[PDB]
């Protein structure tokens, strides 16, 4: 359980984005992106120890209706070097995954 | 005539090489006035409408602008170069050689097929393409 | 800016094709050497010359230029007015 | 009737005029020809010297 | 898109101008009528640069004339 | 009109429903066996008849 | 019809099969040195199948499932049309890429 | 051979045609005339030895030139590379077909100025020298191989060995 | 060979030069146009009559259209003749050859 | 009967051979197998029809086994024609008329 999944989370939409460069975007995916709707969080998920861009990262957006107009205007589009792909968050964490195993038997 | 837009030196066919980020730049080096060029040029004219949504076409003078002969070895009749987020793209034509043409094809349909096959490999993200036709023998029978 | 400011990068094939990687006594040495071939070319250049122009006077004899054909229809060309210039249809119809 | 569209089958030596026309049409023009043809082989139209016949 | 008329007249005029074969009824000739570069080598930018800076100033010298 | 630029589609990822009617007005089934095959060895029928 | 037609002058029908050409298929066999000595040349022993009597080919099959059926560009047509052309390669190529067959100048695949 | 020597006198003959009205034009005339040349008596010998140096030292400027150095040229003008050459670097060791024929030209006057030097030292006597000169330009074709860059020569080399059967 | 792109480029030419300066920045394409429409109803032996095209712009059109016609035919027959008498071509020219007879 | 169409014959088959190795490679080669042309379809070849002279090379006819015991080698000549199989005119219309008549 990392403590770093309490950052974003306030009832918000994580999309998740990946088939990013590793040499560039450790703020430009915000710099991109802060342009709708205003201030917000987008971290990079670089591996410490290495300084290694591990690829993907994550972007929290307010409401699911800006997230739409995001996901569709900024999937694939050419961001740093190369283009990006949009996903949603899964953070399948352990108060879900239990949920998840009791619902399987049932 | 030649409709297509002149690039008259250096410095604007480096800001037009570095001006589009999602097409990819064709340029023909040589003068407007060589047979060869005008058969190319109008080849390029042809096509130049159907391919807009993803290239751009520029006809660069060798004598107005000739600071990149040393460096591209612009020494031919016409030749005909692409680029793609300031990236010189190669295309292996199998004439021996992969960094231009150096020779006016006369099928649009051809130069739309090498046009898109270099759009797709510089997307994907390579430097040199593989054309789809082997120009080492002219096909003729 | 040259036009290596793009950042850019040259490629060669064949070390044969034009460079090789010029103050007031190599302007002289030129003078000199151009002076030397043209002295050189003056062998037959009157006569080539004269042949070049009696063949090319004979040949437009026999088959005009274009524009030398069309003269005629651009004169004429001249006289419409800007009236009518200006109201040309399109091919759109 | 309706048009006949007509292309050019290409022996380099000479062009071949091949001519397509409409289905229906084609329907009864291919049915007149056979019994046309059986008829006349009935009532011996066509002399013994008119080739190619249908046995040699 | 397209070039403007007036770059097509551009275009036009010296393509007359440069083909006497064609155009331009008086005389005839091909392509005849009627500077340093940077060799692509990165140890040679220096060079190259001074040069353009030398001619400029030299060309700013004559327009100071 | 020009040509469209050649993205990939994001795939079919739902499946049944209208999209086996998509397949089944042009891509439906086939023989699947003894119709894409050649049969090495042997010819069987007569010689050349391509 | 604008196809030619090379038996323009007689129909299967009616004139039955002029000729017959399964002796001619069994000589070239025999010829070319028995269905082993002809196998030898190919990459069929490299497969390691135990026999040539159970085996079948796969006509237009293709990593791609052949993809016979789409709306591809031509010059997506043109390599799946290209994919046979590499099939055949690969299956005659233990006799094809010989040095008594091309010249000089070997070079070694990477890895 | 006498047939084929019969053969290209009547070609010549045949094929003849009148000079043309020059204008008399001397290079070496104008040469002198210019600031950069003088004039001297020298021994032939040594005049060859100084072309022959000349001539090495020409063909020298113009490999470096790429400043692309993986192919040194001898003093008897036989070029080879200096290693295994990469793929590329044979590209670019590629060199056009103009600059091995004058190669070649430079070879065979230095195998003609040696004959000389080796005559003028005591190496060998003057019918030595002699018969040595003889071999050169009848197996031209053998020792320098100037063929392989002008197929016209091939007439050259035949015509010399039809001469060497005459005599 | 390309006595056609020859042709073209003289008539753009001699008609862009009379005509006035407030009027060929829009105008040029209009007439390649319509020399490309005249061009094409020539080869689909259709009648072409621009109402609003003056007459001695016409004209000028109309001498183009013989001209590239001439050469048209001539160069298809000596082409087929070439490919007839036997010549090595290739399957663009052999197809456009076709076309063209 | 006629010679010139021999020679066109195998002009023809050569130019087809040409192109089939040209597409192969952009390099011609030297000395060429006929295995890869002659063999028949159904065993991997093309299938090749041929009406000329061609001599298999007898080092072409060698190829070997592997078993337990160890590896074991073997050999087995020119490509049969279309006309050695093709029957006579003459022949066809005798024999017709005979056959014929016997059936009827």
């Amino acid at each position: 359980e990392d403590p770093s999944l309490l950052e974003w989370d306030a009832d918000d939409f994580r999309i998740f984005c990946g088939d990013l460069g590793n040499e560039v975007n450790d703020d430009i995916l915000a710099r991109a992106f802060s342009r709708f709707p205003s201030f917000l969080k987008a971290k990079v998920i670089r591996d410490k120890r290495t300084g290694k861009t591990k690829g993907y990262g994550f972007v929290s957006f307010k409401d699911p209706s800006d997230y739409v107009r995001a996901m569709r205007e900024m999937n694939g589009k050419y961001v740093g070097s190369r283009p990006i792909k949009l996903r949603k968050s899964m953070w399948k964490d352990r108060n879900l995954d239990v949920v998840r195993k009791k619902q399987k038997e049932k | 005539s030649y409709m297509l837009p002149h690039l008259h030196n250096g410095w604007q066919v480096d800001q037009a090489i570095l001006s589009e980020e999602d097409r990819v730049v064709v340029i023909r080096f040589g003068h407007d006035w060589d047979p060869t060029c005008m058969k190319m040029d109008e080849v390029l004219y042809s096509i130049a409408e159907k391919v807009k949504n993803f290239a751009v076409i520029y006809l660069v003078d060798i004598t107005e602008v000739p600071d990149f002969n040393k460096m591209y070895e612009l020494y031919d009749p016409c030749t005909v170069m692409f680029f793609f987020r300031n990236k010189h793209i190669m295309i292996d034509l199998g004439t021996g050689n992969n960094n231009k043409i150096n020779w006016a094809m006369e099928d649009k349909q051809e130069m739309v097929d090498i046009i898109e096959t270099v759009y797709r490999g510089a997307r994907k993200g390579r430097g040199l393409v593989v054309s789809p036709k082997d120009y080492s023998t002219k096909y003729r029978y | 800016v040259p036009g290596l400011g793009r950042g850019a990068t040259g490629f060669t094939t064949r070390s044969d094709i034009g460079p090789a990687r010029y103050e007031k006594d190599d302007e002289e040495a030129d003078a000199i050497y151009a002076a030397l071939d043209k002295r050189m070319d003056e062998r037959r250049k009157e006569r080539r010359e004269q042949r070049e122009k009696e063949e090319i006077e004979k040949y437009r004899m026999e088959r005009p230029k274009i524009q030398q054909q069309f003269s005629d229809l651009k004169r004429k060309l001249a006289e419409v007015t800007e009236e009518e210039w200006l109201s040309i249809p399109e091919v759109g119809d | 009737f309706k048009e006949v569209g007509i292309e050019f089958m290409d022996l380099y030596s000479h062009l071949v005029p091949v001519y397509d026309v409409e289905p229906l049409e084609k329907i009864t023009d291919a049915y007149l020809d056979q019994y046309l043809w059986y008829e006349a082989d009935k009532r011996r139209l066509f002399p013994p010297w008119i080739k190619p016949a249908d046995t040699e | 898109v397209y070039a403007p008329g007036l770059d097509i007249e551009s275009s036009l005029k010296q393509l007359a101008e440069r083909r006497t074969d064609i155009f331009g009824v008086e005389e005839t000739a091909i392509g005849k009528k009627i500077k340093v570069t940077w060799d692509g080598h990165s140890g040679s930018m220096a060079r190259t640069q001074q040069a353009a800076q030398a001619n400029i100033t030299l060309q700013e010298q004559i327009e100071a004339i | 009109k020009p040509l469209p630029a050649p993205l990939d589609g994001q795939r079919k990822k739902r499946g049944g429903r209208r999209y086996r009617k998509m397949k089944e007005r042009l891509g439906l089934t086939e023989i699947r066996k003894q119709a894409n095959r050649m049969s090495f060895g042997e010819i069987e029928e007569d010689a050349y008849q391509e | 019809v604008l196809k030619q037609n090379p038996f323009w002058w007689t129909h299967q029908r009616h004139d039955g099969k002029l000729w017959n050409l399964n002796n001619y298929r069994t000589d070239m066999i025999q010829a070319l040195g028995g269905v082993e000595g002809i196998l030898e040349h190919t990459l069929f022993k490299g497969t390691y199948f135990p026999t040539w009597e159970g085996l079948f080919w796969e006509k237009a099959s293709g990593f791609e499932e052949s993809m016979k059926w789409k709306k591809l560009t031509n010059a997506q047509r043109s390599g799946l049309n290209q994919i046979p052309n590499r099939r055949f390669t690969l299956w005659w190529s233990p006799t094809i890429n010989r040095a008594n067959v091309y010249v000089g100048f070997q070079v070694q695949l990477d890895l | 051979s006498y047939q084929k020597l019969l053969k290209y006198y009547v070609l010549n003959a045949l094929k003849h045609r009148p000079p043309k009205a020059q204008k008399k034009r001397y290079l070496f005339r104008s040469f002198k005339a210019t600031k950069f040349f003088q004039s001297t008596k020298l021994d032939w010998v040594e005049v060859g030895l100084q072309v022959c140096r000349q001539g090495y030292n020409m063909l020298n400027l113009l490999i470096h030139r790429k400043n692309l150095n993986y192919l040194h040229l001898d003093y008897n003008f036989n070029l080879k590379p200096v290693k295994t050459l990469t793929t590329k670097e044979r590209k670019k060791s590629r060199f056009g077909n103009a600059f091995h024929l004058c190669r070649e030209v430079l070879r065979l006057t230095k195998l003609v100025v040696d004959s000389h030097v080796q005559y003028r030292l005591g190496n060998v006597d003057a019918f030595q020298l002699a018969d040595g000169l003889q071999y050169i330009f009848a197996h031209v074709g053998q020792l320098t191989g100037m063929y392989r860059y002008k197929y016209k020569l091939m007439r050259q080399i035949r015509m010399c060995k039809d001469l060497k059967h005459l005599i | 060979s390309h006595f056609d792109l020859e042709l073209r480029a003289a008539v753009m030419h001699d008609i862009l030069d009379m005509m006035p300066e407030g009027i060929k920045q829009n105008k040029a394409r209009t007439i390649l146009q319509h020399l490309s429409e005249a061009w094409r109803c020539w080869k689909a032996n259709i009648p072409w009559k621009v109402p609003g095209l003056p007459t001695p712009i016409e004209n000028m059109i109309l001498r183009y259209v013989k001209a590239k016609a001439d050469w048209w035919t001539n160069t298809a027959h000596y082409n087929r003749e070439r490919i007839r008498r036997g010549a090595t071509v290739d399957k663009t020219v052999c197809k456009k050859n076709l076309g063209r007879l | 009967n006629t010679q010139e169409l021999l020679d066109l014959l195998v002009k023809c088959e050569n130019k087809i051979q040409t192109r089939i190795k040209i597409g192969l490679n952009s390099k011609m080669p030297s000395r060429f197998p006929p295995v890869v042309f002659y063999t028949p379809k159904e065993l991997g070849g093309l299938g090749m029809l041929s009406m000329g002279h061609v001599l298999i090379p007898q080092s072409d006819l060698r190829w070997s086994k592997q078993t337990d015991v160890g590896i074991t080698h073997f050999r087995s000549q020119l490509i049969p024609n279309l006309y050695r199989y093709i029957q006579p005119w003459e022949s066809e219309f005798i024999d017709s008329q005979r056959v014929w008549a016997e059936y009827a």
